[PDB]
RNA sequence: AUAUUGGCGAGAGACCGAUAGCGAACAAGUACAGUGAUGGAAAGAUGAAAAGAACUUUGAAAAGAGAGUGAAAAAGUACGUGAAAUUGUUGAAAGGGAAGGGCAUUUGAUCAGACA
RNA sequence: GUCGAAUUUGGGUAUAGGGGCGAAAGACUAAUCGAACCAUCUAGUAGCUGGUUCCUGCCGAAGUUUCCCUCAGGAUAGCAG
RNA sequence: CGUGGAGGUCAGUGACGAAGCCUAGACCGUAAGGUCGGGUCGAACGGCCUCUAGUGCAGAUCUUGGUGGUAGUAGCAAAUAUUCAAAUGAGAACUUUGAAGACUGAAGUGGGGAAAGGUUCCACGUCAACAGCAGUUGGACGUGGGUUAGUCGAUCCUAAGA
């Protein structure tokens, strides 16, 4: 429980998670964004697609000196990328939020990803030696990832005296 | 206690070192390596004006 | 508005919504006293 | 007010002698008052609880239920009564821990260092 | 065996995410290495190439 | 009759309250370092009670979703509260080589008092 | 460069800090040598640098005088209460 | 004006919610600050008259802890070199067997020892962490097994020395 949000009318919903997961925050949260707000099998082809790439996850944000690509042009970037580990976990919490939605008797058709969002978990603290005898920090990025599926779904008016007075007229004079 | 905080064996490392002056504990080998000792600003250090 | 009967990040917990209850018991029990 | 200087009123040097009792101390501390069928009866108060007496529950949720001590579980300052627990779907029953101070015995279990105890006391038996 | 498991693999989870090898690796950094913080190089011999 | 920062046993405080108070509230002179003399940390708080989440379902599994325990899981052995830096999502807004601030008003949003 | 000797090297042993050892470079003496390392006296010494934590009200200065021979460091006088 | 503690009082506040914290809401002070509403929270806390001080931070290349941008960036390019099939497994560039290509080239990338280490040896189980990619593999994790002397050494002798 305690999700960043929830749905109203939950019967009409499911909800997946994952914590403290063990791959890139950032590659994470380009992945979700790029899947942010789809029908949920069409995410899912997009996501096989991207792992035999044919398409590809557009990087928005955490995309400096990243390489250019044609795959792009679709989403209007020339910044994208292929990242397999966060696309396999958030295949697998894809899966489970329609296995969850298949349980609860929601029609699989119709299920849109009305919420999905990743933020850091504590970070995996190796550390490598360096020259002169150094100790320098060497350190994993984990992620919380956390997603909803949904069930789409297909005046006074204060006058013055003036202006009661004006409309009185106009209807006076009209039919 | 009268011996709080002066039971550290520490020396400033000196000017020009990139670092502040205060003394800093020596030996090697654990967290405490290193540290400001001594100073009323420091954690574990001497109170300023010590109760009597 | 559970009582009478999208995404939204507006949530009641079973603590608040027990104590809500204990309160509006005592309120009526007080408007059946007077 | 304590008049004793032998005697300390320090909480910190009272709640650790609480908590490093050892067992014998530890039997005092777990002193249950009986009923008062039993108090009329024996001419005595309270006396510390074992095994093999019938005690009635009179504070707590579990209040009104009547049954035999258990155990007497000095390491967790508590008793452990046959009829009182916590049940499971699996079928699995946790005894309820309960305090002697907020129990009452109905019927003791009598030994020769039980008369013997409640006669130093002043008892009045049989 | 199991309960006792489900602690056991509870109470890893810090030393897990330090990195440590396992309840042997005690390995303690100092906070500064003066070796580090002691450069000041003139006109001559150095500590370091 | 006087001394007493060691030892044993006690009683107290307008003292400190886990970066404080002894270095040490915890398997602390420990772990760790150093050939050695020596140096020397960090680290307290689920709950009244482990009742520490049976059972079903998805997953290779960690786990998730239902369910259940409990006053509470906005208490799940990452556990009382749970700030700031910093971050994610949602909503609103602004943006032709910084932003922020003062006076004044427009626009959007939002709101208190006074109403016999 | 040198490569069969003033050669290279293991182990044992001896020499210890205002001392040793030195085919002499103030070289080396456990990453430490114009003085090894460790603890204590010890919170050693300041001509100097840096910092020094709430508000408002009212009053509000000082480079101009004589001296200790003159630097330095002090005294007096002046200004504000 | 504000903070820790202390004497007195308000027979003060409080499980119908104390303290703390958050807040697009409200008000009083020139101000230091004070007061109220909502949320969160779960057991203590304040007004006034006085006492007392380890009593108020933006800086000190301040101390301890935590966190950014840099940045998915620099980089993971010495030691010629890997490939095919099957098996195992959820998953195989990296495990195992077979099939190949190479290399060390006897001053070895072979076979033993001394110093040092101390069980790392071997078997079974086994993957959370570690092996800067991976991992079903391991000098890793868990549980055990294993070192047999009249003849090999110490032990005995003495060397510089103590
Ligand atoms: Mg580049
Ligand atoms: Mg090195
Ligand atoms: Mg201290
Ligand atoms: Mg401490
Ligand atoms: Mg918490
Ligand atoms: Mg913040
Ligand atoms: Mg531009
Ligand atoms: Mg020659
Ligand atoms: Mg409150
Ligand atoms: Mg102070
Ligand atoms: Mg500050
Ligand atoms: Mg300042
Ligand atoms: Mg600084
Ligand atoms: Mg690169
Ligand atoms: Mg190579
Ligand atoms: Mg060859
Ligand atoms: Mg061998
Ligand atoms: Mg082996
Ligand atoms: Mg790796
Ligand atoms: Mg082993």
């Amino acid at each position: 429980a305690r999700y960043g949000a929830t749905s109203t009318n939950p019967a009409k919903s499911a909800s997946a998670r994952g914590s403290y997961l063990r791959v890139s925050f950032k590659n994470t949260r380009e992945t979700a964004q790029a899947i942010n707000g789809w029908e949920l099998t069409k995410a899912q082809k997009y996501l096989e697609q991207v792992l035999d790439h044919q398409r590809a996850i557009p990087f928005r944000r955490f995309n400096s000196s990243i390489g250019r690509t044609a795959q792009g042009k679709e989403f209007g970037v020339t910044k994208a990328r292929w990242p397999a580990k966060s696309v396999k976990f958030v295949q697998g919490l894809l899966q489970n939020a329609a296995a969850n939605a298949e349980a609860k008797g929601l029609d699989a058709t119709k299920l849109y990803v009305s919420h999905i969002q990743v933020n850091q978990a504590p970070k995996q603290r190796r550390r490598t030696y360096r020259a002169h005898g150094r100790i320098n920090k060497y350190e994993s990025s984990p992620s919380h990832i956390e997603l909803v599926v949904t069930e789409k779904e297909e005046k006074v008016v204060r006058l013055t005296s003036r202006q009661r007075g004006r409309i009185a007229a106009q209807k006076r004079i009209a039919a | 206690s009268e011996k709080a905080g002066h039971q550290t064996s520490a020396e400033s490392w000196g000017t020009g070192r990139a670092v502040a002056r205060i003394p800093r504990v020596g030996g090697g080998g654990t967290g405490r390596s290193g540290q400001g000792a001594f100073g009323n600003m420091c954690r574990g250090g001497r109170m300023f004006a010590p109760t009597k | 508005q559970n009582k009478k009967n999208s995404i939204t990040t507006r949530t009641l917990s079973k603590k608040r919504a027990k104590k809500i209850e204990r309160n509006l018991k005592y309120a009526t029990q007080r408007k059946l006293l007077v | 007010a304590k008049q004793s200087l032998d005697v300390s009123s320090d909480r910190r040097k009272a709640r650790k002698a609480y908590f490093t009792a050892p067992s014998s101390q530890r039997r005092v501390l777990l002193s249950a008052p009986l009923s008062k069928e039993l108090r009329a009866q024996y001419g005595i108060k309270a006396l510390p609880i074992r095994r093999d007496d019938e005690v009635l529950v009179v504070r707590g949720s579990k209040k009104g239920q009547e049954g035999k001590i258990s155990s007497v579980y000095r390491l967790k300052f508590a008793v452990q009564v046959d009829k009182v627990t916590k049940e499971k779907v699996n079928g699995a029953s946790v005894p309820i821990n309960l305090h002697p101070s907020k129990l009452v015995i109905t019927k003791l279990h009598l030994d020769k260092d039980r008369k013997a105890l409640i006669q130093r006391k002043g008892g009045k038996l049989e | 065996r199991s309960k006792a498991d489900r602690m056991a693999k509870m109470e890893r989870r810090e030393r897990n995410r330090h990195a440590k090898q396992g309840e042997s690796d005690r390995h303690n950094a100092v906070s500064l290495s003066k070796h580090l913080f002691s450069g000041k190089r003139g006109v001559g011999k150095t500590d370091f190439r």
